[PDB]
RNA sequence: GGCAUGCUUGAGGUUCUAACUCUGGUCCGUAAUCCGGAUCGAGGACAGUGUAUGGUGGGCAGUUUGACUGGGGCGGUCUCCUCCUAAAGAGUAACGGAGGAGUACGAAGGUGCGCUCAGACCGGUCGGAAAUCGGUCGCAGAGUAUAAAGGCAAAAGCGCGCUUGACUGCGAGACAGACACGUCGAGCAGGUACGAAAGUAGGUCUUAGUGAUCCGGUGGUUCUGUAUGGAAGGGCCAUCG
RNA sequence: AAUGGGUCAGCGACUUAUAUUCAGUGGCAAGCUUAACCGUAUAGGGUAGGCGUAGCGAAAGCGAGUCUUAAUAGGGCGU
């Protein structure tokens, strides 16, 4: 369960942080979650915390 | 003035007219575990407990 | 081969007995999975912690088929 | 920084509350530049504040009680 | 490509004497051969000595090397979870009896709609004590991601369709508690997913799955920014060892 | 059947200084007080400085309120 970052779609540097078992599923996820700057839901994506 | 305060407790304890403020602990460097209910309830700036007052007010040279 | 290692005793129980007066957040029963079920005006939180919502007097009544224990709060 | 209560404006003499006029009546301090005035009681006499900047509730008292707020 | 020769410069090789060197010879100071000075003889840009840096270095020095313990040494144990000891509220010891954790999951989460177990038995092609199918009897004796305890028909168990509420700002009240940490949470405002609509959703049947401060690293941030205008460096918020 | 003391007479152990907190008793009182140093010097001058009369905030800042926040809602601290 390596840990990953989920950078927002819009311009803001707001992100979420979670973990993902890299070994079983290699591809990235596109979860739609809330954004505290634009005050509405957008979709997120990334990995690679550093 | 022959009464030197400690330098550490003057940097963790600001003094207001309703006690001594201090920041909460445990919030650094492993944070992807904890549930928000626990993150937003450690974000404020509390005031100090009564058992701890007369311990710190000797470290800070108030006595 | 060697066996010490107990745990640290969670302080379970039943607070607020038969004729008490309550508020809106009182807890009334820690629990370990439904010795007592949610009666009339109580909550049943996450780990089966009961709690009040309205004000009055605890009851502790047995009702229904299956004979289950219903903690209700009566406006009396 | 320092600040002056509204009640202490009747403690200078000459009715011109300058920056130096608060120093010689030792009401404030030496080496203090920027001064406010906040609401803490009635003033008592008509004085002309200048160089110092009162709050909102203080200037509603001084302008009514005969004072004049200029710079 | 190279042609040439230059201009500079490194690295190597040989040679030369004028620097430095001589615990060489003979004059002089001197009645002394320490020390100088004069001249020949040898070595010669080496040796040697400053300063910056690698290596070796108990030659030498300052120091560290835990506790519980039916004496202490050997062995075993230092944190978290469930049961028993525990005397029908909580709590409660022993090198007292028994066991487990240092994680998994993008669906094993949300929600709407549906549906029931193991076993017994008799019938049935190559299985055959036992696979699949049909049937009666069942009345939780199954199941529960993971130990045991307490639970589970609005099933907390099983299947299918859409999805992201594994949300942000909070939080009256309480339970526990030396303190630091801890647990439950109605309701309000933002913006959402199901459902015809009431309504349900702030992770998983619950309880283990973890480590303060200081450091430093990375994203947002005018809040500061040592004459002034900027920057560096701070600060706050988010997150990593 | 643990320690100490052969008896007498002399000496022999909670002090001082500078800062600060709480009580007792006093002075002036929204104000109280001066340190060095001057001085016919225990008087007098000297109010620089300190504590108070207003807080909340990490800070700029705003002020009987202010901080968090999209907040004008709640809540913390304060009157």
């Amino acid at each position: 369960r390596e840990l990953i970052r989920l950078v927002s779609s819009a311009g803001t540097g707001h992100f979420y942080t979670t973990d993902k078992n890299k070994r079983t599923k290699p591809e990235k996820i596109e979860i739609k979650k809330y954004d505290p700057v634009v005050r509405q839901h957008v979709i997120y994506k990334e990995a690679k915390i550093k | 003035p022959k009464m030197k305060t400690k330098s550490g407790a003057a940097k963790r304890f600001k003094k207001t007219a309703g006690g001594l403020k201090h920041k909460h602990a445990f919030k650094s460097h492993i944070l992807t575990k904890m549930t928000t209910k626990r993150k937003r309830q450690l974000r404020g700036t509390s005031m100090l407990n009564k058992s701890d007052v007369a311990r710190v007010e000797r470290s800070l040279r108030l006595r | 081969t060697r066996n010490g290692r107990d745990s640290e005793s969670k302080r379970l129980g039943v607070k607020l007995f038969g004729g008490q007066a309550v508020k809106a957040g009182n807890i009334l029963v820690r629990l370990r999975g439904t010795k007592f079920h949610a009666g009339y005006g109580v909550g049943l939180g996450k780990d089966h912690t009961l709690f009040a919502k309205v004000d009055g007097v605890v009851k502790f009544e047995t009702k229904g088929a299956f004979g289950r224990k219903y903690v209700s709060i009566v406006a009396a | 920084r320092a600040e002056v209560r509204t009640s202490e404006l009747a403690k200078v003499e000459g009715d011109v509350v300058s920056l130096q006029t608060l120093k010689d009546a030792n009401l404030i301090n030496q080496h203090v530049q920027r001064v406010k005035v906040m609401l803490s009681g009635e003033v008592g006499r008509a004085v002309t504040l200048k160089g110092i900047a009162a709050t909102k509730g203080a200037r509603a008292a001084i302008e009514a009680a005969g004072g004049k707020f200029e710079d």
